[PDB]
């Protein structure tokens, strides 16, 4: 089907200063912080736009922390409890109405194997979106 | 890519 307008080519999340003693336990976790993706001026016929996930993942299949930090990972979730690691999809409806669709997301810091170590956290995930 | 999500942050000791 014919494409949207990507309103939000960019996004950033900061989930800001973690304390290593926080992320200490196997499958400790960062609190949620949302990010969010925006598609504007959906043409008539198209009604359905599915994101399709990438970034380089480490052995845990998480992503990768690109930054100093070890033993965290980085995870991706939608706002119903699906994680969307690399190669993942998710698709949402075009709103009628308003011919715009967008994407609730939400990234955390994960520590599989526990014992985080000081740090710097950096990733990029990619979007490509397909429509129908 | 048609959009990128960049994530940031810091681990303390
Ligand atoms: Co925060
Ligand atoms: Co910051
Ligand atoms: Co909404």
């Amino acid at each position: 089907a014919k494409p949207c307008t990507v309103s939000t080519t960019n996004a950033t999340v900061d989930l800001g200063d973690l304390y290593s003693f926080s992320l200490m336990s196997a499958g400790a976790a960062s609190a949620w912080h949302d990010v969010a993706l925006e598609l504007t001026n959906c043409p008539v016929g198209t009604s359905r736009v599915t994101a399709s996930f990438s970034g380089a993942a480490d052995s845990t299949g998480y992503y990768k922390n690109q930054g100093t930090a070890q033993n965290i990972q980085l995870e991706l979730q939608d706002d119903s409890g699906n994680t969307l690691n690399t190669g993942a999809t998710k698709t949402v409806q075009v709103d009628d109405s308003s011919q715009s669709a967008h994407f609730p997301l939400q990234v955390r810091a994960l520590t599989v194997n526990g014992g985080a170590t000081q740090g710097t956290i950096e990733a990029v995930i990619s979007i490509t979106y397909t429509y129908s | 890519a048609d959009s990128r999500i960049r994530i940031r942050g810091y681990v303390r000791n």
